[PDB]
């Protein structure tokens, strides 16, 4: 009987379903399981950096007086099934909407995701291919377009998943100073009292000549950069291995 | 009139949401459309509001009923539609009168979730 | 809405002597070279690292001056208190020294001399020196002398031992 | 099933008209599939397809504005539905005049309807509109 | 050296010198250094039928600009 | 300019819903 | 022997080119390796090409028929099996009849591709 064939039909292509989606979960499971490897090899990297931009400031002052481009550069995964990450990193973005904030987002989910709701804050984004390690060489090329979207930007920020664990994926943030406000900055840190941890860093460079410093400054960038993607891609990984198994616990009660 | 074109909106918003419930059921409720997402909650918050505590069913239901006049039927759909009411949450339309008693129910949702704020900031 | 610093997550810090604070007699330097966010070495105790900087090399013990150096593609040496030699090979990065007895060289990349090889190089400088010829524009000539300038010292460095 | 271009344009814009409560007289019905086909709704958005039809066939935009030079061809003389089904829309008789009557219905319609359709944001006008356009539906 | 007056920047520098760096490695050893020297990221806008624009500020391939 | 020389159940349900929303807009505050 | 073995391939990558549709569905086509998305451009014309315009059928389909003869088919199914036609348009296999026709047809497209390159060039 057609009917009877109908549900077996219907329960065939379900087999296949949570076969192919079982598969993701293997293979992504090496993913995880294979750039595990960072989560050691971590957070002794950026030791230098914290000092250079590290500056817990309040979240309205920032933004309230922008008189300048605030370019926002956010990680997103080009492949989908990654949860709610690649809409979730689209939230935070709207809450801090301004008419200076354009964004410049990383993946194909957000060069669609941060297109359709923001048809001004947008000039173009990257699509990697996750192919190759994440190098030092795809953070230049990150930096490089965010500074030619506008140049005259008050800040660069990166918004980018950090791996706590294999069940926690927080969304954290890098802001970058332009080098004009950063130098200001460098430069009473150093001759006030104010800043004191970071009154002999300041001093130490204002030694050196200019263009080490701004070298100093964009490698440094590069350096945080190179932290929101590994650290994306991590995320990532976590989290098409945490919503696969939430996909293989519905095809498995139809 | 206006009561024609509001059912028939709710029932294309009803529709739609059915057929987007079979996508969320296998893959999630996150691999949507962002504007499917504004349906997806619209449609909720009309399955919720189609609910109504009968004045019968005052023991089963524990709570006490509401005759829902037909021009307060209309009026409250057709906002609802609108989209004036995005901000209220879910679960306000869950077992109430008409739009004036989601409201009120949102304020004691809004006041207890004040409190439960206020504690945990004092815990601090 | 907030969102927490991704340096927070990242709570290992440096270390700062303040300057008005008594000295201490160090033997050991804690190096931590690091490639493209991956450290090589982590905090290791060595006797003395020698560094390429455009001004030219310095040879870092422990108790150093604070200072920045910008490094230039070029050999890397690292002694340790036991009289071992590690020689690494960099294309680029910053060397961070500090007064504490801490030394901090980020590169774009370290790769050690034993993966490098020589004969490579040579018919690479010849076919470089050779597009340099066939280079359209001022900008291609220069980028081409960026090619021609690392493997010299590629060269130069396998060359020398 | 599996992006902007001509087919999808005019594809949507044709289910939109298949939508009816009444049956439509040959003259209205072929007129508007004939406008709809050759592209003179592009520049109308799929929910005003309705209203631009209600104008075409019980309203004449080119007479309202003193902007009609046809002849003969008018949606208003429904003697015209038998000579249609004669010569065909395709043909020099008829052709000539059509174009004409639709380009300036296009053009009369964007530029005194459409824009102020677009420009819209008082709750009340908002609602308004969407009386006459769902009526719009029930009407052609 | 002379790079510097024809408006190259610093990183970009630094990706040339890595490209050259890995060129040297053992063809053995290669392919895992390879996998920081290939710029297999591009760039593009929302067009808004539904395509894309390639917005390339930057020039991708670092060898050749 | 001219305009000026010359010149209550939907108010329930504003006032209610103006309400609402700074209650949940004052729990985010604080 | 050419006409048999031409048949099996052809039924060996409809059967491939329909598993596949199962992964291009779940993962997407971009997922699929070099060799499945050559085996999925391949597939998708012979399904198209396989259509055929009857001579009876003109009322429903509007446009004249063909007879391809047993040598073109057979000839014209090889070809696109070891790639000899991958640069054509898809839909240039659509409701066909020998390759000739094929190629007439895909120039036609690029003719009507080039007007309105032409007329978006004007714009
Ligand atoms: O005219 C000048 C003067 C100074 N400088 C630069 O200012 C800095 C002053 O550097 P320092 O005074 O701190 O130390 P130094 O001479 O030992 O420096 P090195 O050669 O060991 O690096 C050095 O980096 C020097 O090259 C110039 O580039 N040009």
């Amino acid at each position: 009987s057609g009917k009877l064939r109908l549900y077996k039909e219907k329960l065939e292509g379900y087999n296949r379903f949570y076969s192919i989606v079982k598969t993701i979960k293997m293979v992504t499971l090496a993913k995880y399981r294979a750039a595990q490897g960072r989560i050691r090899t971590r957070d002794f990297s950026l030791r230098y950096t914290e000092l250079a931009f590290s500056k817990p400031q309040a979240s309205r002052d920032a933004v309230v007086a922008a008189k300048n481009a605030l370019v926002y550069i956010p990680i997103t995964t080009n492949r989908g099934s990654c949860g709610a990450l690649n809409s979730n990193i689209v939230r935070c973005i709207d809450s801090v909407v301004s008419s200076k904030m354009v964004l410049m987002p990383v993946g194909k989910r957000g060069i669609d995701s941060f297109s359709k709701l923001y048809p001004d804050e947008f000039r173009y984004g990257i699509i990697n291919d996750m192919k190759e390690s994440m190098h030092f060489g795809y953070a230049t090329f990150v930096i490089e377009n965010a500074y030619e979207v506008s140049k005259d930007a008050d800040r660069y920020q990166v918004i980018f998943n950090r791996f706590v664990s294999a069940g926690v994926q927080r969304n954290a943030v890098y802001n970058i100073p332009s080098y004009e406000k950063w130098k200001e900055d460098l430069a009473d840190a150093a001759s006030s009292d104010n800043q004191k941890n970071r009154y002999l860093f300041a001093n130490a460079l204002q030694n050196e000549e200019e263009q080490l410093i701004r070298d100093f400054f964009d490698f440094h960038a590069a350096l945080a950069v190179l932290n929101a993607v590994g650290e994306n891609e991590l995320s990532e990984q976590a989290a098409r291995l945490v919503a696969v198994e939430g996909q293989l616990t519905n095809i498995s009660s139809l | 009139v206006d009561h024609y074109n509001v059912a028939q909106d709710v029932v294309q918003m009803l529709t739609k949401y059915r057929e987007l419930q079979d996508i969320i059921a296998v893959l999630g409720i996150d691999e949507l459309s962002e504007e499917d997402k504004l349906i997806v909650d619209r449609a909720r918050k009309l399955v919720k509001f189609l609910s109504q505590p009968f004045q019968v069913a005052e023991v089963f239901t524990g709570m006490t009923g509401h005759y829902v006049q037909l021009d307060d039927t209309i009026d409250s759909f057709s906002g609802l539609l609108m989209g004036t009411y995005d901000q209220v949450p879910e679960m306000a339309f869950y077992m109430v009168g008409g739009i004036n008693s989601v409201l009120e129910k949102a304020k004691k949702m809004a006041e207890e979730a004040a409190e439960l704020e206020k504690m945990r900031r004092a815990r601090v | 809405h907030d969102l927490p610093e991704g340096f927070e997550f990242m709570e290992h810090k440096v270390v700062n002597k303040d300057i008005h604070a008594p000295h201490e007699n160090l033997e050991t330097l804690r190096l931590t070279l690091t490639r493209q966010d991956e450290f090589l070495l982590r905090e290791e105790p060595v006797k003395c690292v020698t560094v390429t900087g455009t001004n030219g090399e310095y040879g870092i013990y422990p108790g150093h001056a604070y200072k920045i150096v910008q490094l230039n593609p070029s050999p890397l040496t690292v002694e340790y208190t036991d009289g071992t030699t590690k020689k690494y090979f960099v294309s680029g990065g910053f060397a961070h020294i500090n007064n504490e007895g801490s030394c901090d060289v980020n590169t774009v990349e370290c790769t050690l001399l034993d993966d490098l090889d020589l004969a490579i190089a040579e018919k690479e400088l010849a076919a470089q020196q050779a597009a340099l010829g066939s280079a359209k524009d001022d900008k291609a000539k220069s980028v081409v002398e960026i090619r021609i300038s690392v493997i010299e010292a590629v060269i130069a460095a396998l060359k020398h031992h | 099933a599996d992006v902007q271009t001509i087919p999808m344009i005019r594809g949507a814009r044709f289910v939109a008209l298949f939508n009816q409560k009444q049956p439509s007289y040959f003259m209205n019905a072929i007129v508007s599939l004939y406008a709809c086909l050759n592209g003179y709704l592009d520049d109308v958005k799929v929910q005003y397809v309705k209203f631009y039809e209600y104008l075409l066939v019980h309203r004449d935009l080119g007479i309202m504005y003193g902007t009609a030079k046809n002849k003969f061809f008018y949606m208003y003389v429904q003697e015209l539905n038998y000579l249609i089904r004669f010569f065909t829309l395709n043909s020099p008789i008829l052709h000539g005049e059509l174009e004409e009557m639709l380009k300036q219905h296009t053009h009369l319609f964007l530029q005194h309807y459409q824009s102020k359709m677009n420009a819209i944001k008082s709750e009340k006008d908002v609602k308004a509109l969407k009386n006459l356009l769902y009526s719009c539906k029930r009407a052609v | 050296s002379s790079w510097r007056d024809h408006g190259i920047s610093y990183l970009k520098y630094l990706n040339v010198c890595t490209e050259t760096l890995h060129s040297t490695v053992k063809e053995s050893r290669r392919a895992k250094y390879e996998r920081w020297s290939k710029p297999c990221y591009t760039a593009q806008r929302p067009d808004g039928a539904g395509g894309q624009e390639t917005i390339d500020k930057v020039p991708i391939h670092t060898k050749d600009y | 300019e001219a305009a000026e020389r010359n010149p209550t159940g939907d108010n329930a349900r504003d006032r209610l819903l103006k309400e609402v929303l700074a209650l949940q807009a004052r729990i985010n505050q604080r």
